């Protein structure tokens, strides 16, 4: 067994002595209330155990029993609507059997078994089963939340018990291999579920605003990330993924959302109703972040335990969009490690361990097929911050910027009206070339023409600005104005958006399709305006582009017919003038 | 132009990264120095096995 | 009384015969200029402990050393009347007669409030300064720092907000008059003038009789400046919860807070990792505003109001890196109205802003001056930015269009940004604000509907 | 056994008996969850060794730990019939063929060649690109680093090329069945879609039946990132200067491989150098670029060309400092051509190879290419100025000689700079170069012969 | 003396059983020999600071140590003579290693190997002076005067007829004992004794006009050519020493390039002296470190040929030193002190950077000698 | 230090005046600086001492006059700047140190000034 007492309590973290058999990376139970530590180094019978809840009247000679699972994470069903820690503890219970306060040492079932759920059995008790093989469909709401063989584990069946309600402990499945196969099962969150080969990204994924795509594209399999120095728009940039994703399943977790930011955002999905379900959005949303009002070391946790989630659900058959908000408060988590083990990181105030750790959460799953034939996808966007505001430094480069899309915030942009903001330069992507496929076929053979097209005139209107700031414009000119006034236009309806509005954004092909192609024609005419003798002055003075002006609040069901009768006023009030 | 680069603008805009620089290269002297420190932490705790 | 220093030097102290501690303990100890002081056992070790104490040494022998453990965990008495109160960093009340008796003694750590307990707030108040009350929209179990500079007012500014701290009777559609509004205050560095100029203001306010203030002064210990925050708000939670009433909570000086964050930074074993500042910063800054909320079961609330005063007008140092983050809408001060003579002197350009159409400007919010938030922004920048971009395309150089833009700037700022003394309801905004707006013809004033124009025509 | 365990920190392990163990080994250790993970040993006491494990950080545990010493001193089979293998990594099998076969044992740290047996470059290389061979010269034997951005993609225009490249030496009179041609790529950090975008183009035509591949996976510890360049080096080695091939190794993100770095001398007791990066760089940097180059008396050359990434491209970045020196010339990929989408983003102006004429000489690429070199330099110059004048000014406003410098710069990036994937000789770019120059008159020819000029327009 | 290795860390070597060890002193650890050297003592054993890398090196084994501190070798050979940092002849090596080098090379720092002419300048019964008058070897490049070093002015026993000796063989012994043969050892960190330190007078010829008649430096100057090389500077630097009036032109560099390095080596014979009107590479010595060469060979390349320099000037030779990158030299010392308690504290460097700087310039310049004869070190400092 | 003391003794004593010239305090600083890079007073303020002023306290402490004896001792340092900026301590501390300063810039060496 392994047993031992406190030694030396410092901190949040124990460190123990007298442990005898204790393993790496293994969760354990630690002081009388139960507050779960993690062996985080081995000095022979000395160990520092790193607690994850905080200590607050814990001492010397208390007890310090791990457990001896590899911080194994209980996959099952339940997982669907409701919240959990990043630790993974239902919200629920707490709330429920302690009161509202959160106090240390409330130690609560990781996966409930004061649940059932009804078993429909679909495997013969005359077959063989086979590591990432359905067993079954357990009806979670309108998805299909089937229950699949833990890998790496086979047997010959022999019973397979009938319909009815079972409790996720009991089994629905036996074997003789000396195992019962149970709703109830370990996989380590040190240990990926294997994956049957690795595929290419080539259908992009829909993250429904008009610049997080038709600019800068994503991919769906992709990984992808935005910063946001101080405050700057860090937290506003997932009410873009609140809804206007296409995922099947939407899992919100973040690292540490402080308490005022779960007031509104956490509050948010179960008073929302999900337009692509048809059915509330709360359904849809696992649920397994954790607060900063959760101590410290839980915050370290947060992403291993959520990953695994992400797995499981990628397996299934489902898109599956992670998004781990601010994940720059696990590296706050993980640097803290040093202070306490006496160790010092990095140089420049940089973590500890920096490629090791960021390049295999992110490379953990994404566009993987796996053992059980079907299409695993994970969409993952790190909302990290810069702690010191320098967009220089390791973490960014080794897997922040190297992803699909790299993009960024300024702080006087985002307040005028773009709600998110982007950079127009000093922002790409470097998938691109793998999402011109789908995009050609079934949007348009002229969707990836138009759409570098739009990009080139947004970046080099970038040519004059630096000049206006140089000595200026003394000598306006006929082709001055005209790269200028349409860039304009361009960033004032095309990138001010807004996501707290549903007429600002949303996820529909049309509407980016649309919008870009009455720009299209007004910049189309405007070089042929030029010519014949036609001020730039009279240009602005078209009511057309006050139309194209008016095309950023439409109603999402109007804008067909609304598109059709605008883009005959253009090519009319362009071509008589 | 000419008049003003040479003078409030171009050392200026020099002056900015020097200053910069020096600051963000100073700040590395607290780092080896708790470095240090930490190192004899280290030998510290080992020479305990082996002595006092 | 266990005898045997090993390391004595600021209010950090060794000593050993130990292991009956516990963490978060109160202990009492002996000096040699014969006085008790405190100490609260941070942490624990083998055969001694880090000890705490709640004074600074300016004298303590190794012939006379104690310890004695008062108790397991660490409190303080608590009661429902201490309202008319005054307190200190230390906690006996400074008032002259016998301490009050607890109902429960709370632990001075704090508890963290439970995410899932909270709900989205939307009932506003009136702080007398019409810029918050249309842009960010103050409501309760909200934070919204005021940036504040060195060099520059922090007292001054605060005092406004003080007394023309109020919630509207029905023009949100509802009032929390019903239920008494009180103010909690604590101060954690403060000097001879903010001492007596906080105090009478309050009695402008009118408010000594329901309100509790925990002054933490500089002649005070310099340990009880991060002490002190933790300690007031338990005494936050207790009435606003507990007893159900409107609690304001009002913190100041959190530049003095962080020069006792720093002290036990790098004095302590810990090693820095914040860029000249310690690591666990974090949970020092999360601990203090994550408490706070609208609690959904609860009538009554604790709003907190941060008010920094940081070094300079860096945007790298540690206190306005984590404060911006954590905080959902903000609202800055600067030195471009501070020329002008305009108290405030708030500037929203380089300002942010994420709760203003989140909860807020919808809902028992009036949607009068949702468009109206929106239109100000781009109409304000307009402003402010081209009184630069003028000085270098010419020295005068302005188009037909351009010369609209820096008419807005000027004019706004004067009329609306200066209040002070002067209180202006929900409606008295929106009406004044419209006029400034028809200076600017229709194209820019696209993002106001056609109802609002005619609304506050 | 070797059981004595002392510091997990991360990725650590200690082991008593590191007398028989040696510094500058690898091993297999022996672990309770049937783990099998080699690991170098390194800073090596007579009590305590550090090992570091090749897999994960997480199974091990204080009852299993042994140790199998392996040898002492670094190895590595090497093989003669790697020319159409493939391998991931350190050299495991993604082929599905054997990994190693022993024909001899070279160590991947060893001490590289003598500079009085190093000949000059005399051939030359096809890339099948304009700008790479014209205005810059990568010859046969040559250092020569592609300085790329992090904004920008590396990895792309890297294993573009890569499949691209088939050589030519005509003209010289060697031909492509006298001189084989063996690509080596090793890369590091690359995500799940890079990892599957290179090995498809290189099996696409035939690039991998003539060559052998080399990449460390990202799901890899930091331990095995360092060991991928030192590996593929020494077998870039045993076919050139042993066989007679002409190797090209293509390093891939040189900024992972020193993070990595970082890590392990930090647990090996040192402090790195400026900006926070290894300090201890400039010897493990230089012996993997100095330990290619051309040799007397073999015909035979391994030709070094690495990738970096860089924030913003400066030079203030330790990165590109220490490189610049050790490597001859350079090539700098710019934002500007990148943006609006031009690949390779190669801009001809940063970049000037130190060595053009110590390369090959006339009649081995033509005489004419020489100075029809330092012709396109100035013509191409002259208009990426006047590109910001084209509408303040004009250019109708502008000399006839000017216009003419406009059109030449545009047509400059559409037909020369870019060609995407199609080939190219020597003597198809110097043909789109006439045409191109047969624009400007004969007066605005002057930075070429009259022997060049009466040779073609 | 013979110790036990204890530690490996890096590099760097540590190892007890040193005891009466010297600073500065010959270390060749290990069975293999490595070229190393005794630094910083600590306790009962010691601080190893090994010029090659190890990783072959296991602990517990033999480290055989001269007991006698490390010095430059001076001799004949010299003149049309490779050798590096370490200086050991790059040639040689290429052939008794082939064309790779293979770590735990030692040879002889001076062709001994061959029999060198000799011509006795003094006999029996008569006394010498320091740093001159010994005996001289012709050769094919000018002369080369094998002097005695400084402070041995006794009486001289046996001089031998002059022939050809090789350089270990003796042709000369003192009367009043101690032995003498015509290799000499000279130590690295000191400079020979002068008389007066002079005032610079003569002008330094470059065979260009614009770059000595407009700005002279005279002999015995210091100069220098900033940015980096590849920009055609290299030009400068070839003909400068080539045209340049002097009688031993000494080539060094530390961290220079790759192959660019290499094509200097061999245009080298190809350069052409206007005095002797043949090659240059008949009176030129190289010491010349590359970039693949070892740690500390970069770091100790400095001091080698100003000492070397010091010799001929003693002969009554006028040299002409070139100091090729002086800043990449800096980046060897970084390393070194980062891994020792002479960490950084100035700006990105060690500030014992300015002390190591100064010396190569204090101790070079246009002085007369203890034996009477004039001759300068005119050094022109490449930063780049 | 030494020129300083010396002088002291026959400044005011014998009575005769002497002004010491004293020369570029830029290789003061250099030197001084390594010193403190093994006992670990860390210097570094810019990448100078941060203990120098310390030391420049006694050295440049006799410079004015004495009351009673006649004859004195006066300082005059002369040292380079590397810079025009006076942000590093080169210039900096010795300025605040020292009574005053008078620069000869760079504005008239330019023109043929001397």
């Amino acid at each position: 067994m392994i047993q031992g007492v406190i030694q030396k309590i410092a901190g949040p973290a124990v460190i123990a002595k007298g442990m005898l058999g204790a393993r790496m990376y293994d969760i354990c139970k630690v002081g009388e209330e139960g507050l779960v530590g993690e062996i985080i180094r081995l000095d022979g019978d000395t160990a520092f155990v790193q607690v994850y809840e905080d200590t607050s009247g814990l001492k010397v000679g208390e007890p310090v029993v791990s457990t001896g699972l590899p911080l194994a994470v209980e996959l099952g069903p339940g997982m669907l609507n409701g919240i959990y820690d990043g630790i993974q503890r239902p919200l629920e219970r707490i709330r429920e059997k302690t009161g509202i306060y959160i106090t240390r040492g409330v130690v609560v079932h990781a996966l409930d078994r004061e649940k059932k759920w009804a078993w429909t059995p679909m495997v013969k008790p005359g077959d063989e089963v086979r590591g990432g093989m359905v067993l079954g469909t357990v009806p979670e709401f309108g998805f299909t939340h089937k229950i699949l063989v833990p890998p790496d584990v086979r047997g010959r069946v022999k019973e397979v018990k009938p319909a009815g309600e079972y409790t996720v402990e009991e089994p629905v499945v036996v074997l003789e291999d000396g195992t019962e196969l149970k709703m109830y099962h370990t996989w380590p969150v040190r240990r990926a579920r294997p994956v049957q080969r690795k595929l290419d990204p080539n259908t992009p994924f829909l993250t429904g605003m008009r610049i997080l795509d038709v600019l800068f594209p994503v991919a769906m399999g992709g990984t992808a990330a935005i910063p946001g120095p101080f405050g700057s728009g860090k937290t506003v940039t997932q009410q873009s993924l609140a809804k206007w994703s296409n995922a099947d399943v939407v899992v919100y977790v973040g690292c540490g959302e402080r308490g005022n930011e779960m007031t509104d955002v956490l509050v948010e999905f179960p008073e929302l109703t999900d337009p692509k379900t048809g059915g509330p959005l709360m359904h849809r949303t696992v649920l397994i972040a954790n607060t900063s009002n959760m101590p410290v070391a839980a915050r370290e946790a947060s992403i291993y335990v959520g990953v695994t989630i992400a797995e499981y659900f990628r397996d299934q058959g489902f898109s599956v969009a992670l998004m781990a908000d601010s994940t720059s408060r696990w590296a706050e988590a993980l640097r803290e490690i040093s202070s306490r083990l006496e160790e010092m990181p990095a140089e420049e105030g940089y973590p500890p361990y920096l490629a090791a750790r960021l390049a295999a959460f992110y490379e953990r799953a994404g566009k993987v097929i796996t053992l059980g034939g079907e299409e695993g996808a994970v969409t993952i966007v790190g909302a990290v911050s810069p702690p010191g505001g320098d967009m220089s430094e390791p973490v960014t480069q080794s897997t922040l910027r190297i992803v699909g899309a790299f993009w960024r915030l300024d702080a006087s942009l985002a307040f005028r009206r773009h709600f998110p903001a982007i950079n127009w330069n000093g922002s790409y992507s470097l998938f691109t070339s793998a999402l011109d496929p789908w995009y050609r076929e079934n949007v348009a053979e002229d969707y990836p023409e138009l759409r570098d097209a739009i990009s080139e005139l947004l970046q080099r209107e970038a040519g004059l600005q630096e000049i206006v700031q140089l000595v200026g414009p003394d000598a306006l000119q006929d082709a001055e104005r005209l790269v200028i006034e349409v860039g304009r236009i361009i960033r004032e309806d095309f990138l001010q958006q807004n996501a707290y509005h549903e007429v600002d954004a949303y996820c529909s092909m049309k509407k980016a399709y649309g919008i870009m192609k009455m720009i299209l024609a007004f910049y189309k005419e405007a070089e042929a305006a030029i010519k014949r003798g036609v001020s730039i002055d009279e240009i602005l003075q078209l009511p057309v582009l006050e139309r194209i002006g008016r095309a950023r609040y439409v109603s999402e069901e109007e804008f067909p017919a609304y598109f059709e009768e605008a883009m005959k006023e253009i090519q009319g009030a362009f071509k008589a003038l | 132009r000419v008049n003003a680069l040479e003078q409030v603008v171009i050392p200026g805009i020099r002056a900015q990264i020097r200053f910069i620089q020096q600051v963000l290269e100073q700040r590395e002297r607290e780092d080896t120095f708790r470095l240090k420190r930490i190192k004899g932490k280290i030998e510290a705790r080992e020479a305990e096995e082996e002595g006092g | 009384e266990y005898t045997g220093i090993t390391y004595i030097s600021g209010p950090l102290l060794f000593v050993e015969n130990a292991k009956d501690l516990a963490y978060g303990a109160i202990v009492d100890i002996k000096d040699g200029t014969g006085r008790v002081r405190g100490g609260q056992v941070i942490e624990v070790s083998e055969e001694y402990a880090v000890i705490q104490v709640f004074e600074e040494t300016t004298g303590l022998d190794l012939a006379t050393t104690s310890v004695s453990l008062v108790e397991d965990v660490a409190r303080l008495g608590v009661s429902k009347e201490m309202l008319g109160r005054r307190f200190n960093g230390i906690g006996k009340p400074i008032d002259g007669l016998p301490p009050i008796t607890p109902e429960k003694r709370l632990p001075i750590t704090g508890l963290p409030l439970n995410p899932v307990a909270r709900r989205k707030p939307e009932q506003f108040i009136q702080t007398g300064i019409s810029t918050i009350d249309v842009m960010n929209t103050l409501v309760r179990g909200q934070k919204l720092p005021i940036f504040s500079g060195s060099g520059l007012p922090a007292n001054e500014i605060a005092a406004q907000i003080a007394r023309q701290a109020t919630v509207r009777p029905d023009l949100s559609g509802e009032g929390e008059k019903e239920e008494p509004f009180a103010v909690v205050f604590a101060a954690m560095g403060i000097t001879q003038r903010e001492l007596s100029y906080f105090i009478q203001e309050f009695e402008r306010t009118g408010a000594l009789s329901r309100s509790v203030l925990f002054l933490n002064k500089a002649d005070d210990p310099t340990i009880e400046r991060i002490l002190t925050p933790r300690m007031a708000l338990t005494v936050a939670e207790y009435l606003a919860f507990e007893h159900d009433y409107h609690v304001l909570v009002i913190l100041t000086d959190m530049t003095n807070y962080c020069e006792a964050l720093r002290e036990i930074g790098a004095a302590r074993e810990e090693i820095p990792g914040r860029r000249g500042y310690p690591g666990y910063m974090y949970t020092d800054l999360a601990t203090i505003y994550e408490r706070a909320g609208v609690v959904e079961g609860k009538k009554g609330s604790v709003t907190q109001i941060p008010i920094l005063s940081m070094p300079d007008d860096d945007r790298t140092h540690p206190i306005p890196d984590l404060t911006g983050y954590i905080t959902e809408g903000q609202i800055q001060l600067s030195r471009e109205l501070h020329r002008k003579g305009i108290y405030p002197p708030i500037d929203p350009l380089p300002s942010l802003s994420r709760l203003m159409n989140n909860g807020v400007g919808k809902g028992k919010t009036r949607e009068d001056h949702k468009q109206v938030s929106d239109q100000l922004y781009s109409a304000y920048a307009n402003g402010v930015d081209i009184r630069k971009l003028v000085a270098i395309i010419g020295e005068d150089a302005l188009t037909e269009n351009d010369r609209r833009y820096l008419q807005f700037a000027d004019a706004f700022e004067r009329f609306f940004i200066n209040q002070g003394q002067q209180n202006r309801s929900i409606e008295e905004s929106l009406q004044i604000a419209w006029a400034l707006l028809s200076m600017l013809p229709q194209g820019e004033l696209k993002r106001i509907s056609k109802d609002h124009i005619g609304k506050y025509y």
